[PDB]
């Protein structure tokens, strides 16, 4: 048992036709301060598999050396390392998940919750979500923590149920997650406007965005707003 | 206080109540009885915390004696009963409530019918057959489930109120020193000084 | 519950889903959380439902009587002074959280208040559980200058939004729009999402299927002459 | 919530972010913190917004009072009526509160009042709790006599710091400039603030 | 929950209840309250469900191992007290567990041992355990002879569970009856409590509190 | 403990067609404890009907409070209250007890005698009220009548279909509650005759 | 303080026909007032002609099955391909749930299918591993609501024959399958109105001697 | 348990034990032996927590018949008491300590003397003329303080027992349904099947 | 405690005051908080002095034996073995470590451990009770490839203000300089940083 220190806020993704979409703000909060403005919390491994984490950031970066060393161990003795016997989207998540619920029944949580967005061999998207608890669920959207609450309701005014994904393009998709993005910013007092994006394809492969800004915002109605009731 | 019964049969109303008296470690008293003439025929029986039961009884039987000679006129068991759930309802919600449980046995003249209220401390009143407050009805209910009947004798009651004391006196775990045993009829109130 | 105002050209427009719920139990499907104050003062409440409906009413009352002594038309801000003085005093016990919303000779006006007694200003706002889910919408949607027509489509998504991805908050939406120089006018089962499919089977016993002891007629009539 | 006011060469200016939260939730974030308890003292609140409120709601009530028998109230009297309500009340208030005014005798005065109730007249004060991430500039960058638009720029800056560090302030930052020549609202938007 | 059984002439009387709660919410009406342990054994479930199914079971291959390895039939007193022994190391643990271990032998002859998961192993000739235990009580007390008929003896076991299913919120649902004999256990059948209650109520004369 | 399952009981409510229906069961008990099975919850002032669940010296309280205000009512306004009138008294009276609320679920039931309109309506324990065109539940059991209610309830059903339909909910209501049962009694109420019948149900 | 248990609601239902069983669940999955997912498989094809389904927290009840999924392998590795009749799979899951019976498995775990005689069997499980075979068994959130719903329409009871006044009940005559999945449906129809955990879809998993069908409704999504 | 006493007088070591066995609420027996014998002239009576009592009295038993197997000899009551006494003062700081309370009555063949020895569950022994555990004995040990001599017969100590029975069953809450009396002498165990 | 480390041009300073205390008792008003952990790495320690103490000798330990194996070690080695101790104990620690060390190839280089046992690479950092009035200062002051002697003002300016506000901080600030010409320890008085 412990408790988060430095943490990352939400993580948020959906499916469209052709993959996957996550996106993570860059900032490590310790507790109302905003200590660290520079903190990647999207985790590709290999070209087909971007592991999106909030929570605690101590236990984010333990995460993301099981992962880098899930790499290495892969290639060992493995001449389709980089081929048939790659790591899967699939293979990388029951690992995690496996992680996550045999440290939760010892009572030694990795204090995290995590997102696992990636395209397996066949093309079929994959998108499913663990946390500290080890509960395990997928959804064509999937968010963590304030994402939850606020993206989700725009992400799935996209993509509804399973028959609206192959419907969904990849720019309707982005689009719907930055305006997300936007939302949590206005929203959530432990966000920050600097962002990461991560498009996994499975016809044009793993995009990875760094240092995207929440842009187009509204602010200038707030010049006309005065006093909290009664003041002129 | 502990164990308070009370059976009504075909024409009267039977009270026993337990004799016994302790504070914590020992046993003060082993005649102690436990209950007050509220009127000629109504007799009110209590349990419950120490000083508020006495406290409790002694209010109520001072303001139905105010009633009786007020009015000179004797209430009925009924019109007694709600009284008395009134003043524990009310109780309830006080700083401090009577902890007190009551059962009141009374011959109605009017009806020529004897009548058997249970009411604890919260003001819930019930009019019963027969009734007990605390543990005493989980030990004796299954016996007067069984053997109870409307026209039951004062004699015959009597023997299936031993009966009860008797499975008591078994599987109870606290000593009582038995019980003072009270009927209320017609003729009023009496003492059965052997049981 | 999800509760949201929105301002727009001429007015403010106010509006809620119809869910009252006991924990995990829906304890009314079709829920009236839209409450007037005066005739054109509305308000949402969220919370406790008694704390919103009594305050709404006591305040209701008190700007009623106002109204008349001063023999002037009600105004929001005596509205909003009075509900947030009642609720202060009483420091969050009485468990009303609303949103405050109508038109008067000072022009149109939106409000929020909280069981403590603070009380914010807005263009848009929600409240209750699905706050979040209906903010969402509005941060998304909202601009300057909304017709009459744009700010009910955007109030009314809002609140679906609450119906769909908040637990605490589903079946209908009702609104109400307050425009200036008008009568209010309140839209009742605005929108109706969620009708229940017919079953797969009727459940209408055979008469005769309950055992009956005794029958007895009740003398609900006073007592008779003659 | 950042806050501040400063006493400059012409008067005073009273600064604040615009975010309310409820716990990690922006409740508001266009909050207006800088209000007004008469035509020329303004106050800046912090802590509970129930309770702040319902404090410069009186104040405003007894300085309306004050002036309709005495004439216009000193910035001092308006700081005492402040004190009097925080003090009296510390066990059932969380509020700390700036005032901020202008006379043409005193000219532009700062009192800031903390949780306990006790009175403070400074040259400038900073509070909430985006004010400890910047007691280290606003010591080494204020200057008494400054001129109207180098108090905006210190309050700016000061403000644009206080809302980089805290997550509990952001927004836009509002301001109220008090002077002789009348009473002027500023505002300043994150796309300003944020590049400085 | 109500469980009884008792030592008579003609062996032992088994009844139990049939109804399992979860707070104020009625789980189950037809849970199987005793355990078959072998055909020999009986064995009552009071206190933890799955701590008496559980532990009980086990008894049973414990029971089957002793006689395998013996080539005799374990006795009332080593069966129990293995259950009992078991519980104990348990003990400050959690476990729940208040049964009756029912069994008839040569050596012994009919046997009854109270087993409880504080580590009480008592041996007695009535025995009633659950939340409707007192009411049962009453009504074995007042009619238990030695030389009761096995006929009555399993209408004085029936009719207990009865009391206490009618008084206490937490018994009911159905009665189940077991009569143990030196040559094997021999059930008497589940008994609807709602049916039973009317039945015994008419030919009895007894509940006349009740309309009927 | 909770005050509101000490005592134990269900009331339930519905309309039908030109008629509304009020049921309840007849337990009383201390917890585990049985205590009566005599115990009606309903209650009536004039032509309007009043179940009230939870603690049983609240219930008793209440309709002695009712009865006072409704005979009260009576003498001045020289008719009998109505069914929307009452429920608003109801609301009132629990409300005004809003930091020291009366332990209750109280459920009102009638026909308004000038419009002939079918009414019913539930409250929580400090006077929210629930106006319901079908069905009201209250009680230990509430979870298991809303179950019941929502499957077997269809609108428009006449006095001796509703009476199935109601005393069914009831009864399977109450066989899954421990401090429910006991007996049952059902009011079928039509414009100017009531009938009230109690049903045979198991007794443990 | 770190709490290891969560509460991801669902509703689930097992009824037993004469030659087959129904095992039925929703399949939103919830934390809070929260939707995680508006389809979420919660009961599962085991092998050997079993359905299983372990409602309540998610992490556990997918460990358990996960867990059974492994011991019908592996009891066909050590017994020649035996067949795991759903007796000895009952027995077996008590022993996995009270394996744990210190740190319990938080679910309600509830599996399907048929006996060795070819009829229809429903075991229900408490979270330490007590059991029963039942012939009706609704778990989870909506339970309570669904239960008497049951007892009332499949077991008949408080149903008397008209006439008779009480003297005679409604005979309990075998349902067919297609009557099941009816009051099935009619159980989370109703369920959906009245719980707020309860919605989104029902997945219906049939057994029959032919093997497992799977059947798919809308439930609402409010 | 509950009542457990112990009187030396000159030839005999003379225990007395309740016979009730309570289960919170009920009294599931009445004529439960608190007792095992050690050796054929050494008794052991017990009192405390459940299932803790039988466990180790059985396994003291089981340890000195053992030893006395092994040596085929008796140990003497001061050896055996010694030899509990470690047992209970090891379980004390065990992880689960053993909740028993014990009185040791034996007849040293040796010596030919009676000894009474009572040991608590910390491990306290002391050697007694007479004595309790619980609060048996602040009710017995006024009477036991007045009459008692150290050169009594078995029949004065039966007396002096009595009356210290009668009076727990006066002042004492709980009824703890009679006793067991058994003497301990040069010729061994009996019970006293009438007291 | 109010402790930096800075990157510039020719390498890394770390910085500190020297007050440690029990309550408002100032146990030690001459604590050396700039500890060698090896010739050019040093660390900054605040938290715990038990813990901070502990951790700092093991892996002075582990990268001796490492040195006498595999030569001199990185910076960023010196930090993972620090981290490895911190983030593995972190339920028995109250450890935030600022690791500062100059290699040839990588020049100066900073590193911050707080409390869970996260490591950040950094141009610079600020810990300690002391950090918190600071945050605006630093940022608005920091600059990259700054000189010896404006590293040492900035971090003297900067540490002066920590001092001023922070009652946990106090005394004569401490620095340790580390480029490719050695090792400097530089002192400096109250007298000196209070009037600046
Ligand atoms: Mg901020
Ligand atoms: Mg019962
Ligand atoms: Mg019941
Ligand atoms: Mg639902």
């Amino acid at each position: 048992t412990q408790q988060p220190i430095v943490t990352g806020t939400s993580v948020i993704s959906m499916k469209y036709d052709n993959g996957v979409i996550i996106a993570a703000d860059n900032l490590g909060s310790y507790g109302s301060l905003l200590r660290f403005n520079g903190v990647e919390r999207l985790i590709p491994v290999g070209d087909n598999t971007v592991v999106g984490i909030s929570g605690d950031i101590s236990d984010m970066q333990h995460i993301e050396r099981l992962l880098k060393d899930l790499v290495t161990e892969n290639a060992y003795d493995n001449p389709l390392a980089d081929a048939e016997e790659a790591l899967e989207p699939s293979y990388i998540f029951e690992y995690l998940a496996t992680v996550m619920y045999q440290r939760r029944s010892k009572m030694n949580p990795l204090w995290n919750a995590i997102i696992v967005a990636g395209v397996q061999s066949n093309g079929d998207q994959f998108l499913r979500y663990v946390n500290l608890l080890g509960v395990t669920y997928s959804s064509p959207t999937l968010a963590t923590g304030f994402g939850a609450h606020m993206a989700n309701p725009l992400l799935r005014k996209v993509v509804d149920r399973e028959s609206d994904i192959p419907k969904t393009t990849v720019q309707v998709a982005e689009e719907a997650i930055v305006n997300a993005m936007r939302v949590l910013y206005y929203r959530d007092a432990r966000s920050s406007r600097n962002f990461s994006l991560a498009i996994i394809d499975k016809n044009t492969g793993l995009t990875f965005k760094k240092n995207l800004q929440v842009e187009n915002m509204k602010w200038d109605f707030a010049k006309d707003i005065k006093g909290y009731g009664t003041q002129k | 206080m502990d164990i308070i019964l009370g059976i009504r049969v075909q024409d009267s109303v039977i009270l026993a109540s337990s004799k016994a008296v302790t504070r914590g470690i020992s046993v003060l008293k082993d005649s102690d009885d436990k209950t007050r003439q509220l009127s000629p025929h109504t007799l009110m029986s209590f349990a419950g915390e120490a000083g508020d039961t006495v406290q409790f009884a002694e209010y109520i039987q001072a303001n139905i004696q105010l009633y009786s000679i007020r009015e000179d006129y004797e209430l009925s068991p009924q019109a007694v009963s709600s009284f008395v759930r009134q003043e524990l309802a009310k109780s309830i919600r006080s700083r401090r409530p009577y902890q007190v449980n009551v059962l009141i046995g009374g011959y109605d003249k009017k009806k020529n019918k004897p009548e058997l209220y249970q009411i604890d401390y919260l003001g819930t009143k019930v009019e019963l057959p027969y009734g007990a407050h605390g543990y005493s009805g989980f030990y004796t209910f299954s016996l007067l489930d069984h053997h109870y009947r409307p026209d039951m004798t004062t004699e015959e009651g009597l023997d299936l109120l031993k009966l009860c004391v008797q499975e008591l006196e078994k599987r109870m775990p606290m000593d009582f020193k038995g019980v003072i045993v009270k009927i209320v009829d017609k003729d009023g109130i009496r003492q059965v000084d052997d049981f | 519950t999800t509760i949201v105002g929105v301002k727009f050209n001429n007015g403010v427009v106010i509006a809620a889903d119809t869910r009252s719920t006991q924990g995990p139990i829906v304890a009314d499907k079709n829920c009236a959380k839209l409450h007037r104050i005066s005739p054109k003062i509305w308000c949402a409440g969220a919370g406790t439902a008694a704390d919103t409906e009594a305050v709404t009413q006591l305040i209701g009352s008190n700007i009623e009587l106002h109204s008349l002594y001063t023999s002037r038309e009600p105004r929001v801000v005596s509205a909003l002074q009075m509900l947030k003085q009642h609720l202060f005093k009483y420091q969050g016990h009485i468990g009303a959280y609303l949103i405050v919303a109508g038109v008067d000779p000072t022009g149109s006006h939106l409000f929020s208040i909280d069981a403590h007694g603070s009380t914010d200003v807005g263009y848009y706002l929600s409240l209750g559980s699905g706050s979040l889910a209906a903010m969402a919408v509005l941060e998304s949607h909202w601009k300057q200058d909304l017709t009459k027509e744009e700010a009910i489509k955007l109030a009314s998504d809002a609140i679906q939004a609450g119906i769909w991805n908040d637990l605490g908050s589903g079946s209908n939406v009702d609104v109400c729009v307050m425009e200036i120089g008008k009568d209010a006018e309140y839209l009742r089962n605005y929108l109706t999402p969620n009708v229940r499919e017919e079953k797969q089977k009727s459940y209408k016993f055979p008469r005769g299927t309950t055992a009956v002891l005794k029958e007895s007629i009740v003398n609900i009539c006073d007592i008779q002459e003659e | 919530t950042s806050i501040m006011a400063v006493t400059f060469k012409d008067g005073v200016i009273l600064g604040a972010d615009s975010r309310t939260t409820t716990g990690a939730y922006i409740a508001n974030r266009v909050t207006d913190k800088l209000t007004r308890v008469h035509d020329k003292i303004w106050c800046c609140r912090s802590g509970s917004a129930a309770d702040t409120q319902a404090i410069a709601d009186i104040v405003q009530y007894h300085l309306e009072l004050y002036t309709s028998q005495y004439g216009t109230p000193s910035t001092e009297t308006a700081a005492s009526v402040f004190k009097e309500l925080c003090y009296e009340n510390k066990d059932n208030l969380t509020a700390g509160i700036i005032v901020a005014g202008y006379d043409d005798k005193n000219k532009g005065e700062v009192y800031t009042i903390p949780l306990g109730g006790s009175v403070h007249k400074l040259p400038y004060a900073i509070a909430g709790s985006g004010s400890t991430f910047i007691y280290g500039y606003c010591d080494k960058n204020f200057r008494e006599n400054m001129s109207k638009e180098e108090t905006v720029d210190f309050i700016k800056h000061s403000l644009s710091q206080a809302i980089k560090w805290d997550g509990s302030s952001g927004g836009v930052i509002r301001m109220v400039v008090l002077t002789a020549a009348g009473v002027e609202r500023l505002i300043f938007y994150p796309d300003e603030y944020e590049q400085l | 929950t109500t469980t009884l059984a008792f030592r008579f002439q003609g062996g032992i009387i088994v009844a139990v209840d049939s109804r399992a709660t979860a707070g104020n919410w009625v789980a189950s009406q037809t849970v199987k309250k005793v355990i078959e342990i072998n055909p020999f054994l009986l064995g009552t479930m009071a206190g933890g469900a799955a701590d008496c199914q559980f532990w009980e079971t086990w008894l049973g291959s414990q029971c089957r191992l002793h006689e395998l390895r013996e080539k005799e039939r374990i006795s009332v007193a080593a069966a129990s007290k293995i259950l009992s022994n078991l519980v104990y190391q348990y003990k400050g643990a959690g476990l729940s567990m208040g049964t009756m271990i029912c069994g008839y032998t040569r050596k012994e002859g009919p046997t009854i041992y109270y087993v409880d998961s504080d580590g009480t192993r008592l041996k007695g000739d009535i025995f009633c355990v659950g939340s409707g235990q007192t009411f049962a009580y009453g009504v074995l007390d007042s009619n238990y002879k030695w030389d009761l008929s096995v006929e009555d003896a399993l209408y004085l076991g029936k009719r207990s569970i009865l009391a206490a299913a009618h008084r206490d919120a937490y018994s009911g649902g159905s009665v189940n009856l077991y009569h143990v004999t030196e040559d094997g256990w021999i059930y008497h059948g589940n008994h609807d409590v709602g049916e039973l209650f009317w039945k015994v109520k008419e030919e009895e004369g007894s509940f006349n509190n009740v309309i009927g | 403990s909770d005050p509101s399952s000490i005592n134990g009981g269900i009331v339930v409510a519905m309309t039908g067609k030109d008629c509304v229906a009020i049921a309840c069961d007849l337990r009383l008990g201390s917890q585990s404890l049985g205590v009566s099975n005599k115990f009606e919850k309903i209650f009536h002032y004039g032509h309007v009907f009043l179940g009230i669940t939870g603690l049983a010296t609240d219930v008793t309280t209440l309709n002695e409070m009712f009865r006072y205000k409704t005979n009260l009512y009576k003498l001045k306004e020289e008719r009998a209250i109505e069914p929307e009138t009452f429920t608003q008294l109801v609301s009132s009276s629990l409300y005004e007890r809003r930091f020291g609320p009366y332990f209750v679920g109280p459920v009102v039931a009638g026909i308004n005698s000038k419009s002939g309109k079918p009414f019913i309506a539930g409250f929580d324990l400090i006077g929210c009220i629930d106006e319901a065109k079908d069905f009201i539940v209250s009680g230990t059991a509430s979870d298991q009548l809303f179950g019941m209610c929502e499957s077997l309830y269809e609108p428009n059903l006449e006095p001796e279909d509703l009476f199935e339909t109601i005393s069914q909910a009831l009864l399977n209501a109450a066989d899954r509650d421990a401090l429910s049962g006991w007996g049952a009694v059902v009011y079928i109420i039509k414009k100017d005759e009531v009938v009230k019948r109690y049903l045979k149900m198991r007794q443990d | 303080q770190f709490n290891p248990y969560g509460d991801n609601g669902g509703t689930i239902l097992g009824i037993a026909g004469e030659d087959f069983a129904v095992l039925a669940g929703d399949t939103r999955n919830i934390t809070d007032y929260s939707i995680n997912s508006r389809y979420e498989p919660k009961v599962f094809d085991c092998g050997d002609n079993i359905v299983m389904s372990a409602n309540g927290f998610a992490a556990d009840g997918d460990a358990l099955v996960k867990r059974f999924k492994n011991s019908v392998k592996w009891y066909h590795f050590d017994h020649n391909d035996k067949k795991l009749s759903i007796n000895s799979a009952a027995r077996n899951i008590q022993h996995l749930l009270y394996g744990k019976r210190f740190f319990p498995y938080y679910v309600h775990t509830i599996i399907a299918g048929l006996d060795e005689d070819g009829k229809g069997a429903v075991y229900s499980f408490d979270p330490v591993g007590s059991y029963e075979r039942e012939q009706c068994r609704a778990g989870g959130a909506a339970a309570s609501l669904i239960m008497p719903f049951l007892d009332n329409q499949v077991n008949f009871k408080n149903q008397y024959e008209p006439g008779t006044n009480g003297k005679v009940k409604k005979p309990l005559k075998y349902l067919s399958v297609e009557e099941v999945i009816k009051l099935v449906r009619d159980s989370f129809t109703s369920a959906t109105e009245r719980h707020i955990q309860v919605g989104d879809g029902l997945e219906i998993l049939i057994v029959t001697k032919d093997g497992v069908r799977k059947e798919f409704y809308e439930l609402k999504r409010d």
